[PDB]
RNA sequence: GUAAAGCGCACGCAGGCGGUUUGUUAAGUCAGAUGUGAAAUCCCCGGGCUCAACCUGGGAACUGCAUCUGAUACUGGCAAG
RNA sequence: CGGCCCCCUGGACGAAGACUGACGCUCAGGUGCGAAAGCGUGGGGAGCAAACAGGAUUAGAUACCCUGGUAGUCCACGCCGUAAACGAUGUCGACUUGGAGGUUGUGCCCUUGAGGCGUGGCUUCCGGAGCUAACGCGUUAAGUCGACCGCCUGGGGAGUAC
């Protein structure tokens, strides 16, 4: 059966939002709008940078955005050059005083966007599926992860019937909200068709609520 | 340096409710060359795992074959399940003159001059393990002459 | 052991003639009022021998297992095991103890670890039914493996009380080479013992008696 | 036994086989010797066609048969148990 | 092969002793016996019951069910000679760990009814080695071996044609 969005279900209890302003009914709605298209707009512009999550945090007067990144030195290119030049676009877009403050991923191979974002960009390269995803279990418990289970669905090896493959390694126990389960969703559109793949990394129970 | 040897992958399957599933069985033989061989036989959802564990059991079970320059002492008849094996030591030179399984078991064991014929079905699990007890069952001349109190010439 | 202090004791006592093993016949005196008779006169020399030999594993720094299930004699093997600070086993045995090493090295470290998490602390981060289960969790692993959590390596050396009883045990031992050192009923089959002891294996007495003997011998053997 | 295959069961002639000891016989059996088993062909060592195929020298083999002389453990015959 | 009794008659087993002295095992052809159904002649025929008659159900019921009911079922004498005639396991002999029974002999010791030591025959169920494709067999072998006989050579055609 279907099964609630992970991520979702574990923001009261380990997880944080990634928007955390305030704002009351009457300029929710276009708060919204505008961090969706900002954030889009950033995905779209750092789609070599390897984001991982943009989150966004307004002062009243101000918008925050904090970028996590593998590569840090990419998105801030020369002397903070290109990081300016989309702050002032973020500035156009939200129509405010903006600021940009980069944040690094130190394990990359422990960040379900990012792992799920590598294996639909060699998906789309045209290899062996099965390769993609047992190496990116590898590697992700090779790194000290306490668990991960990666999923691919869709028509893989130009298959004319859409299979679903799956590989668990570790401990991926969704039930249990005390855990610290980080999961994303990624899309590769290939000839044949677009490829979905899932990917939860259990980095370990929460013992001691949010905090 | 001891000597692996795949001689059989089969693909079995069993039926259930939502499918019938498939597995992969392969049987291989191991052996230093030198008088020791294993023969190991593992089951896995896929084919490389499969022959891994195989030889990793291989590597166990190794019994011990009283061999005399690469040639037995004596013919040999072992039988397991439905199929008989006829092993007879030959001349120098003459080479491994086998099945398939029988030759892969024999070459992997260290002998070089043998020939060997196979009644009764071929089926290669059965094949490999009659073959294998009729080698443990040979015996050397210094055997015989201390299972029965001689000296080994006076048996010659 | 003198013939006379096994006597008393009564290590000639065997089971009843309806049911013994085959092989048993070099070692048995007799019968007696339908009942199997022990010699002693191969029991004390081969129990001696046996006692060498365990001296020259525990004074070769070996690690000794005491092996026994016997709802009576579970505590008697357990403090014979702690009086020469060696391994035990006195609850059922589990099946593929020895051949599943690495599965046990797993419950081993879950035991370690349930019992430093307790002195750690994180117990008051757990909920009160949640600590209070892992602490029953612990108390088991402990029913489980208080023998063997200092195990270390596989055991050097093993000793066995009613041999048919744990013949699992000795099957294991035998597919390792590890020696098996047995107390050995008539009812029992003795090719399984390398070092075989063919003596009562039900009464507390006698039990004792094998027990307090070798636990003597081996810190003897451990002190050099 | 269930894959092809124990007659439905029994008696019983011919036939097949036959407990144990001693003696004799030598039929079977074994050993030796002799005679024979055409040549070619097969095999081995050589020789001749420029090589080979082919031809060819010598040998080996022809595992058989027969006769004679012995052997007597085993089977058969005879006699006594 | 099943009430009881009488007359005639076959085999088996047990104890002890004597007797003969290989007189034995198997058996192609041959001979005999041989469930039920069936056939011939003649009796007998209560119950049961192919066929058949009828009533229901059903498209139909030519079946199952119901009401009847003939041959047959029984006896005498012949004939038939076939059955999943099965343990789907030919006969005879020898050897090979155990346990629980049933039945039928028989010896010794007991104070004996009892009871305990033994020793035979047949028979049942477990199960060791061993064997088997496996199932299973397992001292009553499907184990280990001898002697002789019968039988088999892919499935149909066909146990049919001549
Ligand atoms: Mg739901
Ligand atoms: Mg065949
Ligand atoms: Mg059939
Ligand atoms: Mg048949
Ligand atoms: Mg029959
Ligand atoms: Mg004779
Ligand atoms: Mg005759
Ligand atoms: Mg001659
Ligand atoms: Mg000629
Ligand atoms: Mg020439
Ligand atoms: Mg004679
Ligand atoms: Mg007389
Ligand atoms: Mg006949
Ligand atoms: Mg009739
Ligand atoms: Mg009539
Ligand atoms: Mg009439
Ligand atoms: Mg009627
Ligand atoms: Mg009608
Ligand atoms: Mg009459
Ligand atoms: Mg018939
Ligand atoms: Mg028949
Ligand atoms: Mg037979
Ligand atoms: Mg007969
Ligand atoms: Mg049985
Ligand atoms: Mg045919
Ligand atoms: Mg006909
Ligand atoms: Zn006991």
């Amino acid at each position: 059966g279907q099964k609630v969005h992970p991520n979702g279900i574990r923001l009261g209890i380990v997880k944080p939002w990634n928007s955390t302003w305030f704002a009351n009914t009457k300029e929710f709605a276009d708060n919204l709008d505008s961090d969706f298209k900002v954030r889009q707009y950033l995905t779209k512009e750092l789609a070599k940078a390897s984001v991982s999550r943009i989150v966004i945090e307004r002062p009243a007067k101000s918008i925050r955005v904090t970028i996590h990144t593998a590569r840090p030195g990419i998105v801030i290119g020369k002397k903070g050059e290109d990081v300016e030049k989309l702050r002032k676009v973020v500035a156009d877009i939200a129509g405010v005083p903006a600021q940009i403050n980069i944040a690094e991923v130190r394990k990359p191979e422990l960040d379900a966007k990012l792992v799920a974002d590598s294996i639909t960009s060699q998906l789309e390269r045209r290899v062996m599926f099965r390769r993609a995803m047992k190496r990116a279990v590898q590697n992700a418990m090779r790194l000290g992860a306490k668990g991960i289970k990666v999923e691919v669905s869709g028509r893989l090896g130009g298959a004319e019937i859409a299979r679903t493959e799956w590989y668990r390694e570790g401990r991926v126990p969704l039930h249990t909200l005390r855990a610290d389960i980080d999961y994303n969703t990624s899309e590769a559109h290939t000839t044949y068709g677009v490829i979905g793949v899932k990917v939860w990394i259990f980095k370990g129970e929460i013992l001691g609520g949010m905090a | 340096e001891l000597q692996e040897k795949l001689i059989a992958v089969n693909r079995v399957s069993k039926t259930v409710k939502g499918g019938r599933i498939f597995s992969f069985t392969a049987l291989t033989v191991v052996g230093d060359g030198n008088g020791r061989v294993g023969f190991g036989y593992g089951k896995a959802r896929e084919v490389p795992a499969a022959i891994q564990k195989a030889m990793e059991k291989a590597r166990r079970n190794m019994i011990n074959v009283a061999l005399n320059n690469g040639t037995l002492q004596h013919p040999v008849k072992g039988v397991h399940t439905g199929s008989r094996v006829f092993m007879q030591p030959a001349s120098e030179g003459t080479g491994i003159i086998a099945g398939g399984a029988m030759r892969a078991v024999l070459e992997v064991a260290g002998v070089h001059n043998v020939l060997a014929k196979a009644y009764g079905s071929t089926n290669p699990i059965n094949v490999v393990r009659a073959t294998i007890d009729g080698l443990e069952n040979m015996n050397s001349p210094e055997m015989v002459a201390a299972k029965r109190g001689k000296s080994v010439e006076e048996i010659l | 052991v003198s013939m006379r202090d096994m006597l008393k004791a009564g290590v000639h006592f065997g089971h009843q003639t309806r049911y013994w093993n085959p092989k048993m016949k070099p070692f048995i005196f007799g019968a007696r009022n339908k009942v199997h008779i022990i010699n002693l006169e191969k029991t004390v020399p081969m129990f001696n021998e046996a006692l060498a030999e365990l001296n020259k594993i525990a004074s070769r720094k070996g690690k000794i297992l005491f092996v026994g299930t016997k709802r009576a004699a579970s505590e008697a093997v357990k403090d014979a095991a702690l009086s020469c600070d060696q391994f035990f086993v006195n609850h059922r045995w589990l099946g593929g103890m020895l051949t599943n090493w690495k599965t046990v090295r797993q419950s081993i470290k879950r035991l370690k670890d349930l019992e430093t998490q307790s002195q750690d602390g994180t117990f008051d981060k757990l909920t009160k039914k949640e600590a209070l289960m892992r602490t029953r969790e612990l108390e088991k692993l402990e029913n489980s493996l208080g023998g063997i959590k200092d195990m270390g390596g596989l055991p050097d050396a093993l000793f066995v009380i009613d041999a048919d009883h744990e013949h699992i045990a000795i099957k294991e031992a035998n597919n390792l080479g590890i020696p098996v050192f047995a107390i050995v009923d008539t009812n029992s089959d003795p090719d399984g013992v390398d070092f075989v002891i063919p003596g009562n294996d039900d009464a507390i007495r006698a039990v004792t008696l094998y027990l307090g003997a070798v636990a003597a011998t081996v810190r003897e053997g451990r002190s050099q």
